[PDB]
RNA sequence: UGCCGACAGCGCUCUGGGGAAUUCAGGAGGGGAAAGCAGAUGUGCCCCGCGGCGAGACUGGCGCACCGCCGGACGAGCUG
C-alpha cells in the first residue's frame, strides 16, 4: 500500500510536446 | 492590398468615402463653401464623409476663435470613424489608416501630406481651390 | 503569501488573554511560550494555501482542549476570574474561516454544529444549519439533525418546515420520508402523552405523497410500514396501519414484502395473554403467505429476518420457540 | 421538411425568369448529379429544389452539401415547371446556377439570393 | 445595486451574494479588467452563498432543456424559495443577477420580491457573471466532485443528441462493423480450415481425396476419433451430413480400410478435434451472422439490399463509410466505388444512388420504391438483350 | 434577514405535499 | 496529382500543432489525426511507421476556410494545443473535426451548428473524437448554452449571416476570456451584395471594433476562394494571451 | 458477464477480476456517454466474445500441449530454455536434426538474418542474438551481460540439442535422468551468471572534504 | 551543408576563441496554487428604540376603449 521507491537519478531536446513529439530526425544517408 | 491593379483603385466607387483633413475644413470654410454640396459637386457622386477622431480633436486643440469650424465638423450627419492609439496626430492616423484599408479618398490642403499619400499608390486627393474643389488622382471623373 | 501578517493579527488579538494568564499564577512562563509557539505554527499551518478541513478539526481542537485545561487548573487553584469568552470566540473565528476556506465538507460542518450545541448558542446554531444546508441541499443527514434538534426544542412549525423544504428537495432516497414520518409520529405520541391530531392524517398523506415520489418501491413502503410499526402504543395506529397494508396490497399485490406486512400486520402494539393469540394469527399469516404464490426465497429471508429479531426478544415458550427454529430451518 | 419552401406571390415567378435567364445564359447546371457537382467544386451561385418531386429524399441530401458550402438553396412546388422554365422537354427537379464575374444575371442573383437569405 | 447571481452550468447552478460589487462607472477601465482577470482580485468580490448539482443526467436534461426554451424549473424554483429571504416588493426588494431575460420575467413572476437583472442589458452584472464563469472551476473546488469537463461533454452530447434524435435513425456502424466482422472471419474459417485439412490427412489423406467442403471435412474430422473406430452410418450424423447409405459412409469406410497414411497420437487428435470444433463453432457463427446482418439490412436499408443483394451492398455501404456518405456521394463516385457493361454500370450507379439517398433519407424506409426499381432493372436487362 | 428559514405560508407552499399538509394544519 | 502511396516526410509547421506533409512534386497541410487511421469525410490520410499508431490527415485548403488562411499565411491562430476553442458554424464538422485535432486530447472544441442533419453529422464526429462537444441550436441566441459553453480562449467563425458582426459579439460577451483571441471568415457577397468587397471588409473592421475588439492581422485568402476575408482580433486588450 | 450499461448495477465481475476497478467501471457505464443498441445487436456482440474466449482457451491449452510434447521430444532443451523458444528454433530449423547440423554461433544468431546479412553484405557491427533475446535466461544479465550470455547459451543450447538428438536411452529411462545435461547446463551457467553479476566496480580513490 | 584553403574585401570581438563541471547576480516566458485580512467586537436572556416581513381590516380621489388604478392609515402574529 506503502512501499519503497526506486532511486533512478542518474542537452537539447528529444521530441516535441508541441507538436504531439515529432521525434528528432535520425540522419539515414538516404534520407 | 486586394482590387489594387497598378496603381489604380477598382474598388473606389460613389458611394465615396472621403477623409477629412483639419486644414482642409479649415480653409473650405474660410472659402465659405458648403463642404456637402460642393464635395458632391466636384464628385458628381454620392458621398459619405469621415472626420477622424484625431482630426476633431486637433480641431478642439484649436482654439475658440475656430469655433465656427468646429461646429461644421461636429454636425451630426457624417459617420465619426475612431482612432485607438495615443498620437492625436492627424497626418499619422491619415497615412496608417489609407494604408491599411486603401478605400477611401483623402481630402486635405498640405503639400507635405499630398507628398505624403502621392508616395502611395491608389488614393485620389482633394483640395479646393478657391473657386471650388479640385480631385487629383481618381480616373472615374 | 501573506502568512505571516495574517498571523500577526490573529496572534495579537490572541496575546491579552495570554497576558492575563501570565499575571495570573495559573501557568508559568515557558509554559507560555510553548503556548504562544504552539499557537503561531498552528495559525500559520491554518493560513496556508494548501490546507484541508483535518488540519482545521485538529486545530480547533487543540483550542478547545486549551480551554478544558484552563477550566480544570483554574478550579483547582480556585479562582473564579477568568472566562472562557475569548477562547470560544476565537473558536468561532476558526471556524468561521475554516467554513470560507472549505465550505464542502459536511465532516467540518458537523463538527461546527456540535460544537456550537455543546456551548448552548442555538440561535447562532440555526443560523449555521442555515448556511449549511444551502451548501448541501441533497444531505439527508443534516436535514434530520435540524429538524431533529427543532422537534427536541418543540417549535414544530419550524422543525415541519426544514422537513418539508428537505422533502422538496431530496427525491433520491426515502430517507428523509422515513424520518420526517419518525419525528412527525413522536410529535403525536407527544400530543398523546400530553394527553387535526385527532385525525392525525399526516402519516397517512406523507404515504400518499410517496406513493408517487421517485424512490416509490415496493421495499421503500414496507420500510414505511417498519418504522410506523415502531411504537404502536398509539390511537389511529390501527387506522394507518390498516390504511399502509391496504393501498401496498392494492398496488403491489403478490409482492413478498406486502405477504410480510400481511404476516406482521397484526402485531401492532404488541408484549401478556394477548401476545401469542395474535402469534398464533400472524403464524397462520404466515403459512398462508408461505403457502402462497410468492417468492419463496425472498419472502423467507424477510422471514427469517424477522424471525432473528424474534428470538432476539427474549421470554416466551419453548414450544413455539422450537417450532419456529423448525419452520426456519424448512427454508 | 422543406421548411425552405418558396411562397406564392411572383417570387416562384422570378425564380422562374432567372432560371431561364441562366439556361440562355449558359451558367446553369441541371439535374441533381450535375447540381452535386457543381456544388462540390463551389461554382454554384445559387440552388433551386422542387419539392413535388416523388419521394423528396433527392432534394432532401442536396442541402446537406449546401449546408456544408452555405449556398443558398430554395424550395420550388412544380419540377415540371422548372422544365419548361428551363427549356427542357423533361421535368427537372434540381437546379444550379452559377456566379460569373462579369454579368448584369450576377446582379440579379444577388437579389434573388438576398431574397432566399431574408427567406430563411 | 446586486445582491445575488445566479450560474447555471453544467455540473449544476448556484447563487452568489455580493460583497463590495463593481466599479460600474469604471467598468472600462484596464485595471479593472485586469482585475476581473486575477482571482486574488475578484474573489474579493465574489463569495459563495448556496449551490445545487444536477441529480440524474436526465435531471439536467430537463434543466438544460427547460432553460433554453426560457421556462424555469420547480426545482430552480425549490432553490430561490429556499435562498431567498420572503417578501413581496412593497417596502424593499432583493436585486438578482441572471443570464436570460426571459427567465428574469418568470422569476419577477414567481416572486413579486426580487428585481431580476438581464445580462443582455445590465453591462456590469454581464460583467459580473462573465468574471464567474472565468473563474468557474476555482470556485466550486471545495465541493466540485470530479471536475466541469467530463459533465460537460456529457450534457452536451445528451442535449443534441435529445433535439436532433440520433439513435432512432443511426445503425450504420452497426451495420459496417458486421460486414468487417464478416469478412474477417470468412478468411478465418479459410485458414483454419485448410490448417485442419492439411494437419489431419497429414493422419489420413484419402478423406481430402474423397471429400470437399472443407467445412464438412471439419464436422467428419470431429465426428471421426480415429481412423481405427469405423463404421458407416453410426449415429445421427452421416444421415444429415451427407448422403449416408450407399454415397459416401461405405466409400469413407473402404478409404480408411485401404488408407496408408500414419497412426495418429491420442494428444494429437485431441488437439486436431479442438481446433475443428472451434472451426465449426466459428462456422455456425458466420451463418448467424448472416441471417442477423440480412435481417437488419432489412431493418434499415431494404432497397439496396433487394437491388444489389445484402452482401455485396452492404460492402458499398462500409467502402463508402456511411450511409450518409453514401448518399452524398454522386454516382459517378458510386462508379468509382465492351459498351453495355459500361453503360449498366452507368445505369444501376444512377439506380443505386438514388435508391440510396431514399433508403437513408427515409426515417423509416419501405420496401416498394427497391422494388419497383429492382422491375426497372430487370425490364432494362430485357431491353438489353433485346439486340 | 435571510438568516432563517420561515415556517411556510400557503403562500410559500410549492409542492402538492406542502399544500396537503397545510391543509390539515389549517383545518387543524 | 498527389496520388496516394507517395513517400514524403512531414516537418513541422510555425504554429504549433499543424505540420506541412512536402514530398516529390507535393507540399501540403496536415495535422496529427487522434482517433487513429479512421477518415472522417474520405478525406485523405498519412501513415508512418516509427521506431503503427501514428497518422496524420490532410486537409483541403478549398475545403475549409482555416486551411485557406493558414495557407496564405497570417501571423498568428492563437489555438495552440491546450486553447479552447469555440467554432462558430459547425458545417458537418469538416474544418471542426481538423481543429479538433489541433487542439489535442488534452483542449476541448465546443461547436455550434443549427441545422438538424448537418448535425447529424456533427455529433457523429463528435462520437468518434471526445474533444469536441456540439452544440445544436441557433448561434444567434447564446442563452441558448450559456449552460454548456465554459470560457474559452479562441472564437473560430465562418457562419454566413448578415448580422455576423452584432452575433460575434454577443458570443464573445458571453464566452471569451479577456485577452480573447479571434478568427472570422468573411464572405463579401453574404454581407453585402452590392459593395467592393473590401470596403465590405472594412466596415466589418469598424463593427468589430465597435463591439470592442482590436484588429491585428487580415487577408484575402484569395488563391482558395473568391471575395473572402479572413481576420484576426483580439478581445477587449491588445497582445494577445495574458 | 456484464450485458449492457442497463444491466451494469447488476452485473456480477468480482469473479473475473478484483475489484476496486470493477466498481469504477460501474460508475463508468453509469456515467457513460455511449449510445444506445438493441439487445438483437448485443446478441451478435455476446457470440462474437464467446467465439473469442473460445479462441483465447483453445490458444491456452494449444501452449500446455506445445510444452508437453516438447517435453517428451527434447527434455535438454526445455530444460534450457522453455519449450516455446525451443520450439520457434525449431521451427525455422524445419526439423530437429535440422537444427542439430548448426554450429553454436548460428544457433546464437539463429533468425537475425536480414539483420545479418545486411551487416556482412556491407561491413557493420554483427548482431548480436535472434530469439534467444527473448528466450528466458538472458532477461536476467545486462548489457554487456547480455552478450556474454548470450555466447555461453548459445553453445550450452548447441550442445543440449545434439545430446537429444543422437544419444539413444535405455527405454527404461526416467526424463530426469534422460535430461540431466540440460540441467548440468542450467545450474553452471546460472551461477555463472549470478557471478558477472556480482562482478564488482572500479576502486576509485576515495575524496575527503578538501581535495586530500 | 566534407576538410583545408594564399592575397584582398567585410563582419563580429578583444583580461584571445572553445568545452565541461560548479558558485553567485539578474532577465524573459509556461503551468500549478481559493490565491479570497473594505473596515477582524463571546454566548444567552429580556426590556427599550428603530426597521422589516406579515394574516386581516379600512379609506381618498381618479377612471367619455371602462377593464380598474394609484394613494393614505390601522393591524393580530413573526423577525432584524
Ligand atoms: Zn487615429
Amino acid at each position: 500500500e506503502l512501499s519503497v521507491r526506486v532511486p533512478q537519478l542518474p542537452g537539447p531536446p528529444d521530441t516535441l510536446s508541441d507538436w504531439y513529439n515529432i521525434p528528432r530526425t535520425n540522419l539515414t544517408p538516404e534520407l | 492590398p486586394s482590387s489594387m491593379f497598378f496603381e489604380h483603385n477598382e474598388a473606389l466607387v460613389p458611394p465615396y468615402n472621403v477623409l477629412v483633413d483639419t486644414n482642409f475644413l479649415s480653409r473650405t470654410v474660410g472659402a465659405k463653401l458648403p463642404l456637402l454640396e460642393s464635395a458632391m459637386d466636384c464628385l458628381y457622386a454620392s458621398v459619405n464623409i469621415i472626420i477622424t477622431s484625431c482630426v476633431m480633436a486637433e480641431l478642439e486643440k484649436l482654439g475658440p476663435r475656430y469655433r465656427v469650424a468646429l461646429m461644421i465638423a461636429r454636425d451630426e450627419r457624417w459617420q465619426r470613424l475612431t482612432c485607438d492609439h495615443k498620437g492625436t496626430y492627424a497626418d499619422d492616423c491619415i497615412v496608417d489608416r489609407v494604408q491599411k484599408h486603401r478605400i477611401y479618398i483623402v481630402a486635405t490642403n498640405d503639400r507635405d501630406l499630398k507628398r505624403r499619400i502621392r508616395k502611395i499608390p491608389g488614393v485620389p486627393i482633394m483640395s479646393v481651390q478657391k473657386g471650388k474643389y479640385a480631385i487629383e488622382r481618381l480616373p472615374g471623373a | 503569501a501573506w502568512v505571516a501578517d495574517k498571523a500577526r493579527f490573529y496572534l495579537e488579538r490572541a496575546a491579552p488573554e495570554l497576558r492575563e494568564w501570565e499575571e495570573k499564577e495559573i501557568f508559568t512562563k515557558d509554559e507560555i511560550r510553548n503556548l504562544v509557539a504552539k499557537r503561531s505554527d498552528f495559525e500559520h499551518l491554518v493560513l496556508a494555501p494548501g490546507t484541508k478541513p483535518t488540519d482545521f478539526l485538529n486545530y480547533v481542537n487543540w483550542e478547545r482542549s486549551l480551554d478544558r485545561l484552563r477550566a480544570k487548573r483554574c478550579a483547582r487553584l480556585n479562582i473564579r476570574s477568568v472566562t472562557s469568552h475569548a477562547s470560544q470566540a476565537r473558536t468561532f473565528g476558526i471556524f468561521e474561516r475554516a467554513v470560507l476556506k472549505h465550505p464542502g465538507s459536511i465532516e467540518l460542518w458537523l463538527a461546527y454544529l456540535e460544537f456550537a450545541a455543546q456551548v448552548k448558542a442555538t440561535k447562532r446554531w440555526r443560523r449555521i444549519m442555515t448556511r449549511a444546508l444551502r451548501l448541501h441541499p441533497m444531505n439527508a443527514s443534516l436535514w434530520t439533525l435540524a429538524g431533529r434538534r427543532a422537534a427536541q426544542n418543540g417549535d414544530m412549525q419550524r422543525a415541519r418546515a426544514h422537513f418539508l423544504r428537505g422533502c422538496r428537495f431530496c427525491t433520491r432516497e426515502p430517507t428523509l420520508w422515513l424520518e420526517y414520518a419518525r419525528c412527525e409520529m413522536d410529535w403525536l405520541a407527544r400530543m398523546e402523552a400530553k394527553k387535526p391530531a385527532l385525525s392525525g392524517a399526516i402519516p397517512i398523506a406523507v404515504f400518499d405523497v410517496a406513493r408517487k415520489q421517485p424512490f416509490w418501491g415496493p421495499a421503500a413502503a414496507e420500510k414505511f410500514f417498519d418504522v410506523f410499526a415502531k411504537f404502536g402504543h398509539l390511537s389511529c395506529h390501527e387506522r394507518i396501519i390498516s390504511h399502509v397494508v391496504t393501498t401496498m396490497q392494492e398496488l403491489f399485490p403478490n409482492h413478498p414484502c406486502t405477504w410480510s406486512v400481511h404476516i406482521r400486520q397484526p402485531l401492532v402494539g404488541v408484549d401478556t395473554p394477548a401476545f401469542p393469540k395474535a402469534l398464533r394469527e400472524s403464524l397462520a399469516r404466515l403459512k398462508a403467505a408461505l403457502q402462497s404464490t410468492t417468492d419463496r426465497k425472498a419472502l423467507a429471508t424477510k422471514m427469517v429476518a424477522w424471525m432473528d429479531g424474534i428470538l432476539a426478544i427474549e421470554k416466551l415458550d419453548a414450544a413455539i420457540r422450537t417450532v419456529l427454529e423448525h419452520t426456519k430451518r424448512s427454508l | 421538411a422543406a421548411w425552405p419552401k418558396a411562397e406564392d406571390p411572383a417570387l416562384v415567378q422570378e425564380l422562374l425568369d432567372c432560371v431561364q435567364q441562366a439556361s440562355h445564359y449558359r451558367q446553369l447546371k441541371k439535374g441533381a448529379n450535375e447540381t452535386t457537382k457543381s456544388v462540390n467544386r463551389g461554382t454554384s451561385e445559387l440552388v433551386i429544389l422542387a419539392a413535388d418531386t416523388q419521394p423528396l429524399s433527392i432534394v432532401l441530401h442536396i442541402p446537406l452539401i449546401c449546408e456544408e458550402k452555405n449556398v443558398p438553396y430554395v424550395y420550388v412546388p412544380s419540377k415540371v415547371a422548372l422544365g419548361r422554365a428551363c427549356g427542357v422537354s423533361r421535368a427537372v427537379i434540381a437546379v444550379s446556377l452559377t456566379s460569373n464575374e462579369a454579368s448584369d444575371l450576377n446582379s440579379k442573383i444577388r437579389a434573388l439570393r438576398d431574397k432566399v437569405e431574408r427567406l430563411a | 445595486v446586486v445582491n445575488f447571481l445566479l450560474f447555471e452550468s453544467a455540473v449544476g447552478f448556484s447563487l452568489f451574494e455580493v460583497v463590495h460589487q463593481a466599479d460600474t462607472v469604471g467598468l472600462e477601465l484596464p485595471e479593472v479588467k485586469d482585475a476581473m482577470k486575477t482571482l486574488d482580485k475578484f474573489g474579493k468580490m465574489v463569495k459563495l452563498r448556496s449551490f445545487n448539482p444536477w441529480t440524474s443526467a436526465a435531471q439536467g436534461l430537463e434543466a438544460i432543456n427547460l432553460i433554453s426554451e426560457g421556462i424555469m424549473p420547480e426545482y430552480l424554483k425549490s432553490a430561490l424559495e429556499m435562498n431567498l429571504p420572503q417578501t413581496s416588493g412593497k417596502k424593499s426588494k432583493v436585486v438578482l443577477g441572471v443570464a436570460d431575460k426571459k427567465l428574469a420575467g418568470e422569476i419577477t413572476a414567481a416572486f413579486p420580491g426580487v428585481q431580476c437583472e438581464a445580462a443582455d442589458t445590465s453591462e456590469v452584472v454581464a460583467a459580473l457573471l462573465r468574471g464567474i464563469r472565468t473563474h468557474a472551476n476555482k470556485l466550486h473546488k471545495s465541493l466540485q466532485e470530479g471536475d466541469i469537463g467530463r459533465a460537460q461533454l456529457g450534457l452536451g452530447h445528451a442535449y443534441s443528441r435529445a433535439k436532433v434524435k440520433f439513435s432512432v435513425h443511426k445503425n450504420d456502424n452497426h451495420i459496417i462493423q458486421g460486414i468487417a466482422t464478416l469478412d474477417a472471419l470468412d478468411k478465418s474459417i479459410n485458414q483454419g480450415a485448410m490448417r485442419v485439412r492439411e494437419w489431419y490427412g497429414w493422419h489420413f489423406p484419402e478423406l481430402i481425396r474423397i471429400v470437399s467442403d472443407n467445412i464438412t471435412y471439419a464436422k467428419v474430422v470431429l465426428a471421426i476419433g480415429n481412423k481405427s473406430s469405423l463404421t458407416d452410418e453410426s449415429v445421427d450424423d452421416l444421415a444429415n451430413v451427407l448422403n449416408q447409405d450407399q454415397d459416401k459412409a461405405l466409400a469413407i469406410i473402404q478409404a480408411a480400410k485401404v488408407s496408408m497414411g500414419q497412426d495418429i497420437s491420442e494428444v494429437d487428435l485431441q488437439m486436431v478435434r479442438d481446433l475443428a470444433s472451434n472451426v465449426t463453432s466459428m462456422a455456425d457463427y458466420r451463418r448467424i451472422l448472416a441471417e442477423s446482418l440480412d435481417k437488419k439490412m432489412s431493418e434499415v436499408a431494404p432497397n439496396l439490399q433487394v437491388i444489389l443483394g445484402t452482401p455485396v451492398a452492404a460492402r458499398l455501404i462500409a467502402h463508402a463509410g456511411s450511409l450518409t456518405n453514401l448518399a452524398k456521394y454522386p454516382a459517378s463516385t458510386l462508379q468509382i466505388l465492351p459498351k453495355v457493361k459500361g453503360r449498366i454500370s452507368r445505369y444501376l450507379a444512377n439506380k443505386c444512388s438514388i435508391a440510396s439517398r431514399i433508403d437513408n433519407f427515409s426515417e423509416k424506409p419501405t420496401r416498394h420504391f427497391g422494388e419497383v426499381l429492382r422491375q426497372q432493372l430487370e425490364q432494362r436487362l430485357e431491353w438489353y438483350a433485346k439486340g | 434577514d435571510a438568516s432563517e428559514l420561515q415556517p411556510i405560508t400557503q403562500k410559500t407552499s410549492g409542492t402538492e405535499l406542502e399544500q396537503t399538509i397545510l391543509a390539515i394544519m389549517e383545518e387543524s | 496529382g498527389a496520388k496516394a502511396g507517395k513517400k514524403v516526410i512531414v516537418e513541422p509547421h510555425r504554429h504549433k500543432g499543424v505540420f506541412v506533409a512536402r514530398g516529390g512534386k507535393e507540399d501540403l497541410l496536415c495535422t496529427a489525426n487522434l482517433v487513429p487511421g479512421e477518415s472522417v469525410y474520405g478525406e485523405k490520410r498519412i501513415s508512418v511507421e516509427t521506431p503503427t499508431k501514428t497518422e496524420y490527415r490532410i486537409w483541403n485548403p478549398f475545403r475549409s476556410k482555416l486551411a485557406a488562411g493558414i495557407l496564405g499565411g497570417l501571423e498568428t491562430i492563437y489555438m495552440k494545443p491546450g486553447s479552447k476553442v469555440l467554432y462558430l458554424g459547425a458545417a458537418s464538422g469538416t474544418s471542426v473535426s481538423h481543429v479538433a485535432d489541433i487542439v489535442g486530447p488534452t483542449g476541448a472544441v465546443y461547436a455550434v451548428e443549427f441545422s438538424h442533419r448537418s448535425g447529424r453529422d456533427l455529433i457523429n464526429m463528435a462520437t468518434r473524437r471526445t474533444n469536441v462537444i456540439p452544440i445544436v441550436e441557433d448561434a444567434r441566441k447564446p442563452m441558448a448554452y450559456r449552460m454548456l459553453v465554459p470560457m474559452v480562449d479562441v472564437i473560430f467563425a465562418d457562419v454566413a449571416q448578415p448580422d455576423q458582426a452584432r452575433i460575434v459579439g454577443i458570443n464573445a460577451r458571453l464566452f471569451l476570456k479577456q485577452g480573447g483571441g479571434l478568427l472570422i471568415s468573411i464572405k463579401a457577397s453574404c454581407i453585402d451584395s452590392t459593395a467592393p468587397p473590401e470596403q465590405v471588409f472594412a466596415s466589418e473592421v469598424q463593427k468589430l471594433r465597435e463591439d470592442k475588439f482590436f484588429p491585428k492581422e487580415q487577408l484575402t485568402l484569395e488563391p482558395y476562394e473568391r471575395d473572402h476575408a479572413m481576420v484576426s482580433c483580439v478581445y477587449l486588450q491588445k497582445e494577445f494571451e495574458g | 458477464a456484464l450485458g449492457l450499461r442497463t444491466n451494469a448495477p447488476n452485473a456480477d465481475l468480482s469473479e473475473i477480476l478484483p475489484p476496486e476497478i470493477e466498481a469504477a467501471v460501474k460508475a463508468a457505464a453509469d456515467i457513460s456517454m455511449g449510445t444506445e443498441i438493441s439487445t438483437e445487436d448485443y446478441e451478435n456482440i455476446k457470440l462474437l466474445a464467446v467465439q473469442v474466449v473460445e479462441r483465447s482457451e483453445y490458444r491456452r491449452q494449444l501452449a500446455e500441449y506445445l510444452q508437453n510434447r516438447m517435453k517428451a521430444i527434447s527434455p535438454n532443451m526445455t530444460e534450457l530454455i522453455g519449450a516455446l523458444v525451443g520450439a520457434r528454433l525449431i521451427a525455422h530449423s524445419g526439423s530437429l536434426v535440422n537444427l542439430a547440423k548448426n554450429p553454436g554461433s548460428t544457433i546464437q544468431i539463429l533468425g537475425a538474418e536480414k539483420a545479418l546479412f545486411r551487416a556482412l553484405k556491407t561491413k557493420h557491427a554483427t548482431p548480436k542474438y535472434g530469439i534467444i533475446y527473448h528466450a528466458s535466461l538472458v532477461g536476467q544479465a545486462s548489457g554487456p551481460n547480455k552478450g556474454k550470455i548470450a555466447r555461453q547459451l548459445a553453445a550450452k543450447i548447441a550442445l543440449s540439442v545434439r545430446t537429444d538428438a543422437f544419444e539413444d536411452f535405455p527405454e527404461n529411462a526416467d526424463d530426469e535422468t534422460r535430461a540431466a545435461v540440460g540441467i548440468q547446463a542450467r545450474a553452471k551457467l546460472e551461477n555463472n551468471l549470478r557471478l558477472l553479476e556480482g562482478k564488482p566496480l572500479n576502486k576509485g580513490v576515495a575524496l575527503g572534504p578538501n581535495g586530500i
